DNA sequence: GGAGCGGATCTCGCA
DNA sequence: GCTGCGAGATCCGCTCC
DNA sequence: GGAGCGGATCTCGCA
DNA sequence: GCTGCGAGATCCGCTCC
């Protein structure tokens, strides 16, 4: 369920091969007509779905495109992470599979509307997408393009100057206090708790404000 | 609101949306667009088996 | 800086971008992404502070034409006669408040004397002379005329004269038209100029040629020191060398560095 | 409120572009159309969404070209002939993957026919075929399709498909091309995108 | 902040329009031929095509002091007030540009044989040997004030997001129902630190459980 | 009882009745009919 | 609703009217054959009745 | 643990030791090839560590 | 600790781990570098222990 | 007391 | 060195007119 | 604060 | 003129010593 994290897959309909893309996080998905299931209509299909947006990971199961040596350099060559789940265990690409049935069930009543199959392909993601308005009344496309607005890092790069601050805390294990654990940053500073990243853990932890306190400005 | 209603029903016939689409774009009632999307023919041949499930003696 | 040289040179050679998209992309120095586009073989087998300059006329009157190639920026001034004096005059009353570095024109009566290649000389600032065969210059310089020319008489009503409405095109063209996220041409201008300040402090002090040695790291072990190896920019504790062998640019730190006399 | 006669007043004054007039004082788009057209002299002589489709030889290779006049955002298929069968496929996946409110083009066999008319009042899109009158379109166009025929010349050696090399020289001329203040062709598409629908909702 | 002025000086039989700057100390020349509105007129519109500025100050003049000038500078929108300034700043300032000036200009006689080429290369070596601070010129500092208040007036962009999203804990071994909406507080690498209602407690959320949503209305 | 809504305003502009005797003779939900009879002018002014 | 032959189910046959609805099945009747089927919950389609 | 050829399950193999506990799945250490597997928390049964 | 160049002070550089204690000056390791310094007493800026 | 309405709850079938 | 999922029906309990 | 403990919750596979 | 089911694991929240 990441932000950039698409789920790829096969499908029949129909004496049909459709190649089904989801995204995680806003739900949008992207199906298209191919002829077959070999290695470099997979590379022409994929690195047209970069083409159409950037993605950062993808997760696919084993197959003879999916894993091989000219995909995987392909990936390399385009810089996306790539994980292949276990063999055996269709329900961890749940996510594909699910838009597999919500794509089908859609596509079934735009067939008569429509004498090609790659309108009605059309029509259904028109429907799917941008027509949705479920939930609070956002289509996921909405979704899919605030956060790639969002994303812009110039915006975060804007500013350079900000407070900075250093703070002593310690752990908490069953009500037992600990020991003060070296100067840490202050990552975020709200009311009643912070944020503290431990290093010996890695890790980020919140802590009240009853077992935080802050060492004196520089003067 | 019956003005847009022929626009709203149009449009479910061109597209095939959902109850809720419809009422957050057109600001139709949550009941006209339960009736419009339940009247549509090639939605009710398309919808799913009823999910009721009963108990033994 | 340093660090980012080999992503920016790798993703050149995986797309083929251009120096200016370079620069705004990685932050590498202009002159880093200049010399990196340049020595690209295929793209041997576009830019700030490049300007062209066109002759045109309009009810009998002589206008100068500046169009700058990457900010759009378009400038114009009444100019009394096309000799070369006259010519001198208003070319170097453009360097007055601008600073560019190239500049292209075709050929003409004042273009060519005994007196103006020397007074460019002393401006330092390089210019060639051609014939533009391009059609994308063919096409380009077209449509800069028509967009200047057709908000002329948008303003001529109420303003007394041609000179009146020279600056009239410049506040329609430079102040209005906005593109991105509301920015004008002379935003785009003024913001290249930021950056552009910024590799005078330092190649300040880089104006020095040095030679120095560079060890590579493999797995924790230093192995040996190897070149010599000419440094090729600065950074705060980070220097970029050229390998013989791989042919690729590496970086190490200051601790791993010593100086050579000349 | 006050943005509207403040924006009457300046066009008034300078007569600037309805895209400069909607970009710097936030005036609702139909609010700057209304105001272009009341302006006689500009009528008597750059929208948002507005798409521009075309048609590319490539050494027997036809490529159907969409253009977006605000924004430099490319689309580049490939396409067996010039059919009305092919373009409303085409036009409809076009339609599929973007949000587009008007189209532009030229007076052509497959772009002008009852069928794929019927098929744009359809989808809801003004058309307008004609000659263009608008000094830009067609000088943009031009860069465009030189620009793309350059890049497809120099990255067609590095990839096996033609279409491999098509989606290359999209990626290199809508995402990683760059200009004015470091924005993309491509990022410059979602803020407008972000904008209308903020105001869509703001209003109603 | 952005304040301009206007002075004039005769030498050798002919006036030289001067363009002063306050608070940067901009310095731009022109030859004024003849003492007509119109050379004024154009001179001032030429300046707003090459410069933007905010507020004028000036003293007055034959042709200053006319109706269809104060109509076009009406046009313009730029604002000008009357009456000879009282600030002592204003008058040394004004003083020492022009004496600077002028001296620079006696003294570089020789180089040139021109007169308007004399003028522009005057004004070369005025406007780029003139190193203020940290060797900064006039037009430099002028772009640096330019880009402080385009980027403090921009600044606001980043700051107007306060997105919003979901989130879900992991109970019984098993994945929990996605509770939310909810506005997110803090969010960095590979967690997001969140408020929630049914303990009033702050959790932090790694992104692997996560869904992001525009505010609603 | 969606497709008898033009045929009830139709018949709204031949008699002009109130909502509740629509509602109670056609079927119709009593929010239409409140929003048909707001929307006549005629039975708007009157009130 | 629906008829199961060999496992396998029939095609979508209707509309019809419920002439006794239950909670674990129904009772419909059926005009090829005029004789009474019991149809469980799981192969029948509720829709509103049609005008 | 046990292992899946072409979708059967195969039979059941161990005791081993949960060298790596995940939520989806953990990963073992098998003595016959000498090689790390991945198993899913489906093909798994828990026991108490033999003595 | 703060930097001096022909007596003007520089910035606190932010917390720095300490080496060793001597009399009238300190030694640090700087981060940017991976040098040891030595800075003054009167430059040096004690941390508080916890109270 | 009539009224609609937001949300918890149910099954089943993608592989 | 990782993973189940939601669309499409149906009432309760609610508050507002 | 340690301690065990009753009960809500989960999946999967009979046909 | 009728129908899904529970055994076997795992923690939380509890209170009592
Ligand atoms: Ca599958
Ligand atoms: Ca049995
Ligand atoms: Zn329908
Ligand atoms: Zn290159
Ligand atoms: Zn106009
Ligand atoms: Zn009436």
């Amino acid at each position: 369920r990441g932000i950039d994290h698409w789920q790829v897959d096969y499908t029949h309909y129909e004496d049909k091969i459709i190649l089904v893309w989801v995204e995680t996080n806003s739900g949008l998905i992207y199906a298209e007509r191919v002829k077959g299931e070999t290695g470099q209509e997979f590379r022409v299909q994929t690195m047209k779905w970069y083409a159409m947006f950037a993605p950062k990971s993808l997760q696919s199961d084993n197959g003879p495109a999916f894993v091989a040596e000219s995909t995987q350099l392909l990936m390399k060559y385009l810089g996306i992470e790539h994980t292949t789940g276990i063999p055996w265990n269709p329900q961890s690409q749940a996510l594909v599979e699910r838009t597999h049935q919500t794509l089908k069930n859609t596509l079934e009543k735009l067939i008569p509307m429509f004498n090609a199959f790659e309108s009605a392909l059309a029509g259904t993601l028109i429907t799917l997408n941008i027509k949705r308005k479920g939930g609070l009344g956002t289509s996921p496309m909405d979704i899919f393009i605030f956060n790639k607005e969002q994303q812009r890092i110039q915006q975060q790069s804007k500013s350079k100057q900000e407070k900075i601050r250093f703070c002593y805390y310690r752990t908490r294990k069953r009500g037992h206090p600990g020991e003060w654990q070296g100067p840490t940053q202050v990552l975020w500073g709200g009311d009643g708790a912070i944020v503290v990243k431990d290093r010996g853990t890695d890790r980020y932890l919140v802590i009240a404000n009853k077992d935080v306190k802050f060492i004196p400005p520089p003067k | 609101w019956i003005e847009n209603i022929p626009l709203a029903e149009e449009e479910h016939n061109k597209w095939h949306q959902d109850a809720v689409s419809l009422h957050l774009e057109f600001g139709i009632p949550r009941t006209a667009a339960e009736d419009i999307v339940q009247q549509c023919d090639v939605c009710q041949e398309n919808k799913m088996p009823s999910t009721l499930r009963g108990s033994n003696k | 800086w340093i660090e980012n040289i080999p992503l920016a040179e790798e993703e050149h050679n995986k797309w083929h971008q251009d120096a200016v998209s370079l620069h705004l992309e990685f932050g590498i120095p202009r002159t880093a992404a200049e010399d990196i586009v340049q020595q690209c073989d295929v793209c041997q087998e576009r830019g700030i502070d490049h300007w062209q300059v066109d002759y045109t006329h309009y009810e009998d009157k002589i206008i100068l034409v500046w169009v700058e190639t990457n900010s759009g920026l378009i400038y114009a001034e009444r100019v009394k006669g096309e000799t070369g004096q006259e010519f001198r005059v208003q070319t170097m009353k453009w360097y007055a408040m601008f600073a560019p570095k190239s500049l292209q024109s075709d050929n003409g009566p004042a273009f060519v004397a005994e007196s103006t290649q020397l007074l460019m000389k002393y401006l330092g600032i390089e210019h060639t002379t051609g014939i533009p065969w391009n059609p994308q210059s063919q096409a380009l310089v077209e449509r800069t005329h028509q967009t200047l020319k057709n908000t002329l008489e948008k303003l001529i009503p109420m303003f007394n004269a041609f000179e009146s409405a020279l600056a009239g095109t410049l506040i329609t063209l430079n102040i209005k038209r906005k593109g991105g996220l509301g920015t004008s041409p002379m935003d785009i201008f003024i913001f290249n100029k930021e950056q552009q300040r910024i590799q005078q402090q330092s190649k300040s002090k880089q104006e020095k040629i040095r030679f120095c040695y560079y060890r590579t790291r493999k797995r924790g072990h230093p192995g040996e020191w190897q070149g010599p190896t000419q440094v090729l920019w600065g950074g705060d504790g980070a220097i970029v060398v050229k390998d013989r062998g791989t042919d690729r640019y590496l970086v190490i730190a200051n601790k791993d560095v010593k100086f050579i006399p000349p």
